[PDB]
């Protein structure tokens, strides 16, 4: 009893693109 | 996207069609080309081009779900400082058979990094290329042989690595490169 259907998902954004300084 | 609807949405506007995006292609550095098909007949596409922004390159997506529900290449824009690519043309650096994309370093400390990269197709899939890699400090110092891919780790470190850059073999399943920096585990 209570129990959510469905799905959660928490993901974080770490794995973005890091930032580039060119040569 | 919103960038490749926004093309066909605006090239609906002559006829008062309803237009959507059905897949999409990046064709350069910034530019991309879209096929558009009104809402109501999928079989209907047309062929609009776009660019990017004023500081974002075009980035090649997979497997995205369209209007219509099929898992389509689309194309979005990215800030142009976290992307690297390159197709075969003039201005492109060519290195020993290779074309190598601009070289630049993150700016993070001592981290384990990804150099995530994948080659693709005139059409916007996944392709294949005889050879890919990366430089580093201006020479090649990892490869992989007859893949779409690659997404070796690295011991980044601010002090040795001045700088990465992507290379690929250009060839009939090959006509651009798309890569980024990512943190690892």
């Amino acid at each position: 009893e209570g129990d959510i259907i469905g799905t959660f998902n928490f993901s974080s954004s770490d794995s973005q693109p890091l930032k580039i300084h060119w040569v | 996207s919103a960038h490749t609807e926004s093309v066909c949405v605006h090239a609906g506007t002559a006829t008062g069609a309803d237009l959507h995006w059905l897949n999409a292609i990046c064709t350069g550095k910034s530019t991309y080309t879209v096929n558009c098909a009104p809402a109501g007949n999928k079989n209907a596409g047309s062929t609009h081009t776009g660019t990017c922004p004023a500081g974002q390159d075009c980035f090649q997506l997979e497997q995205v779900g369209n209007f219509w529900g099929d898992r389509e290449p689309d194309a979005t824009c990215s800030p142009s400082n976290t992307v690297f690519d390159a197709v075969d043309d003039k201005e492109a650096t060519h290195v020993n058979g290779k074309v190598v994309t601009r070289a630049g370093k993150p700016g993070i400390g001592r981290k384990l990094i990804r150099l995530k990269a994948q080659v693709y197709r005139r059409d916007g899939h996944y392709g294949q290329t005889s050879r890919m890699g990366f430089f580093r400090n201006g020479k090649e110092v990892y490869h992989i042989d007859n893949v779409a891919s690659m997404e070796p780790t690295w011991n980044f470190d601010p002090s040795s690595d001045q700088s990465f850059s992507f290379f690929f073999t250009p060839g009939p399943n090959a006509f651009r490169i798309q890569g980024t920096l990512n943190l690892a585990s």
